[PDB]
């Protein structure tokens, strides 16, 4: 094995090699959104969520699925990873049928949690 | 005298069949002894049904050959041994003027033989690329052939096909695989249709080099079900080449052993990608997987598998029977050899065309095209098809190339240009390609599933004048997202037509959702 | 009737990786896939249902209703 030195979001990381960067962020505190991602199954890739830029690379790496190799740098806050991520969300949303908050909890000034207690 | 009749899926629905079946009668009335076979699309589709008469080394060609005008062939040249000159369109003298700007590699045989007929395959110096390979050569060898002759790409991706041998063959692993992508996905284009329907043996000898240059021994061809007669053609071309010992174990008498298999897909765009296909094989839905884990690595069932072309898999014996160099020498310093597309739309001449790679995309529309129908201003080319861009009049002078395609937005793609005039409403163009894309998606992916169906629907709000403010920027800003988002290439190719009519033809759009009409008058909506 | 499907079955057995050829000849046969035809195709065979259902429905050529 070898340790790969890697840099996620201007903080040097001494990861192990065969790893995500998911895992690497999962493992070093760094938040990296994911909806399609179980550490039991192989790798999916549909959300699109875990987007990362890595310098040298021109397009947008998926967490989930890219290892992480010697001398890396990964911003998982630039705002084009921020655009990408929020333009995925606006189309999961936009065949959203929910209700996260029920009409009576909006209705109260208080925003009390009207159908918990009910 | 020899007879040869178009017998191609263009010339079955044209009447090529009832030509035959009358052409034939008219000679057992006769008691005339002639040999009447069937031959593949030669180009010339606009002409179809297609009788050719060969005496000797010359060849004359009857264009729409009718059954009641069938005598009068037969009496004029058959029996009365005098070209009739007054149905004749071509000759062995003067080949017509659209195949006088052509050079043709793939379709080299695609409609002067007998496609059920190996024989004359072999004839033609058909065959003796493979016997080369197999004795005085080595798969490296082989490999450094391709390299030489910068063959790549071919079915619009553009990659280099030597890397992917050497990738196939470096890798670990005893059994290989080697498939052949024949799913044309793209209604409209039809150039790997009609080389099988016309030339099946290219195919099983460039599959056959391919698999000693890779080490496989075992062969598939992803045919859609529904092309019959390419799947009947195959059958009969696979079963004769295994009785010349020219497929099979054991292929001329040496430890090579290689032998195809038939797959017949269900019929699907997405299908014809590269890891669908994989899927399709293996016997699941066509969803693709992700593309690091390569197929020239890892692909059907885990074992390294080489998917190419049709038309690559054909270039590649004419490459090693005349030399890496030969092939070289055509076309532009990017791409070398020589390219097939499917003129369509409002061309004067549709048909296959096979064009070297860097004539101006002006040549192939009006020297080989023929111009414009009706002499009307030609607005644009679709080049690529439903994932490819609007290449407008200006830029009419961009070479054919890969990468002179795709500096204006386009790509290659199924090379089914659609030339369209300036009738043409350039926004329910756009609205139709993307519609068709969006109803050819898989699903997985979110900027695809429903990132296209958000574009459908601002597209139609354009288009019925509904559309409310920011429409331009919104989409395209969507398309940008799901280009730069999508997983497969069915969605990062998917906003091509949106994203290339937003960069020509904007003012086009502009009208359309201010000024509630467009300049085209073709949107219903709006006339 | 499920006896028709009988011979395409026998051919194509030993692999489960031929789902779709079956697919396809009981569409020829059939003129579409009832869900009758689809279980005897996933008891037979031995490939889950839900793959049957997937890949049946993922087609524009395949119709499951009759015609
Ligand atoms: N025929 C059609 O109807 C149609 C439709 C849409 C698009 N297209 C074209 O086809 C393209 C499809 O894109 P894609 O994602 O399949 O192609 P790609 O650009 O990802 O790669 C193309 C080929 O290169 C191989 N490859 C790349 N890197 C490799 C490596 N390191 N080692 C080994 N092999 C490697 C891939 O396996 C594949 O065979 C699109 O870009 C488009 O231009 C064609
Ligand atoms: C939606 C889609 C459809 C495709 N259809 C075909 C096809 O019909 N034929 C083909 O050769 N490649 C097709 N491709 C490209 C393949 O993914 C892959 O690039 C190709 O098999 C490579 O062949 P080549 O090396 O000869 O260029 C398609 C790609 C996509 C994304
Ligand atoms: S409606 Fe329910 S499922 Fe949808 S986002 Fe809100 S909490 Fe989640
Ligand atoms: S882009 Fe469309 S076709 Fe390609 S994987 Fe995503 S959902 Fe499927
Ligand atoms: S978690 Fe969905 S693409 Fe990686
Ligand atoms: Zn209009």
């Amino acid at each position: 094995m070898r340790l790969v030195r890697v840099n996620i979001d201007n903080k040097e990381i001494f990861a192990e090699e065969g790893k995500t960067i998911l895992e690497v962020a999962h493992e070093n505190n760094i938040e990296i959104p994911h909806l399609c991602y179980d550490k039991r199954l192989k790798p999916y890739g549909a959300c699109g969520l875990c987007v990362v830029e890595i310098e040298g690379s021109p397009k947008l790496a998926r967490a989930c699925s890219t290892y992480v190799t010697d001398k890396m740098v990964i911003k998982t806050d630039s705002p084009r990873v921020r655009n990408a991520r929020k333009m995925a969300l606006e189309l999961l949303l936009s065949e959203h049928r929910g209700d996260c908050r029920p009409p009576c909890v909006l209705a109260c000034p208080a925003h009390t949690d009207c159908q918990g207690y009910v | 005298m020899k007879i040869r009749v178009g017998l191609g899926s263009c010339g079955m629905a044209a009447g090529g069949n009832k030509v035959m079946e009358c052409i034939q009668q008219e000679l057992r009335s006769r008691n005339l002894d002639i040999p009447v076979e069937p031959t593949g699309c030669i180009g010339l589709c606009f002409f179809e049904p297609l009788v050719d008469v060969i005496d000797g080394d010359d060849v004359y060609t009857y264009g729409n050959v009718t059954p009641e005008m069938i005598p009068k062939i037969i009496e004029s040249h058959v029996i009365g041994k005098k070209p009739l000159d007054e149905f004749i369109v071509s000759t062995s003298f003067e080949p017509y003027p659209m195949l006088k700007s052509q050079v043709r590699i793939a379709l080299k045989n695609c409609g002067r033989i007998n496609p059920e007929d190996i024989d004359d395959y072999i004839k033609n110096g058909g065959y003796e690329a493979l016997k080369k390979v197999l004795t005085s050569m080595t798969p490296e060898e082989v490999i450094e052939e391709i390299k030489i002759s910068g063959l790549r790409g071919r079915g619009g991706a553009g990659f280099p096909t030597w890397f992917k041998w050497d990738a196939a063959r470096k890798a670990s692993g005893d059994i290989k695989y080697v498939v052949c992508n024949a799913d044309e996905g793209d209604p409209g284009a039809f150039m790997d249709r009609s080389i099988l329907e016309g030339d099946p043996h290219a195919v099983l000898e460039g599959m056959t080099i391919a698999a000693y240059a890779i080490g496989a021994k075992e062969g598939y061809i992803y045919v859609r079900a529904e092309y019959p007669l390419a799947i009947k053609r195959l059958e009969i071309a696979i079963e004769q080449a295994r009785n010349r010992n020219l497929l099979g174990n054991n292929i001329l008498n040496t430890n090579f052993s290689f032998d195809i298999k038939l797959k017949k897909g269900a019929g699907a765009f997405v299908c014809g990608e590269e890891t669908a296909l994989i899927a399709s094989i293996e016997g699941e839905r066509g969803m693709p997987r992700l593309k690091p884990p390569f197929p020239a690595q890892s692909g059907l069932w885990g074992r390294p598998t080489n998917i190419n072309n049709v038309e690559t898999y054909a270039n590649v014996p004419w490459i090693i029977t005349n030399g890496g160099k030969a092939f070289a020498s055509l076309g532009t310093e990017k791409s070398k050899g020589t390219k097939v597309f499917a003129l369509a739309g409002k061309i004067k001449r549709g048909g296959l065309v096979e064009v070297p790679m860097g004539m101006s995309l002006r040549e192939v529309i009006y020297n080989i095209g023929g111009g414009i129908k009706d002499d009307k201003a030609f607005k644009a080319v679709q080049m690529g098809g439903p994932s490819g861009g609007c290449i407008p009049a200006d830029l009419i002078d961009t070479p054919v190339d890969y990468e002179s395609i795709t500096k204006t937005g386009a790509i290659m793609g199924s090379g089914g240009m659609i030339v369209m005039d300036e009738t043409t409403c350039m926004v329910d163009i756009a609205r139709f390609f993307l519609e068709f894309t969006c109803k050819e998606s898989c699903g997985k992916c979110t900027y695809c599933r429903v990132g296209t169906r958000r574009m459908l629907e601002i597209l139609d709000r354009i288009c019925n004048g509904e559309g409310r403010d920011g429409d331009l920027e919104l989409l395209e800003e969507l398309a940008v997202s799901v280009k730069d988002g999508s997983l497969c290439g069915l969605g990062q190719t998917a906003p091509n037509p949106v994203l290339t009519t937003l960069r020509y033809f904007k003012d086009e759009y502009i009208a359309h959702i201010r000024d509630k009409k467009c300049p085209a008058k073709q949107c219903k909506a709006l006339i | 009737d499920l006896s028709l499907l009988d011979p395409v079955l026998d051919e194509y057995k030993g692999e489960k990786s031929n789902i779709i050829a079956i697919l396809q000849k009981t569409q020829e046969i059939y003129r579409f896939l009832p869900l009758d035809a689809l279980n005897y195709i996933s008891e037979k065979t031995g490939v889950k249902k839900a793959k049957i259902y997937g890949i049946a429905t993922f087609y524009a050529q395949f119709r499951l209703k009759p015609v």
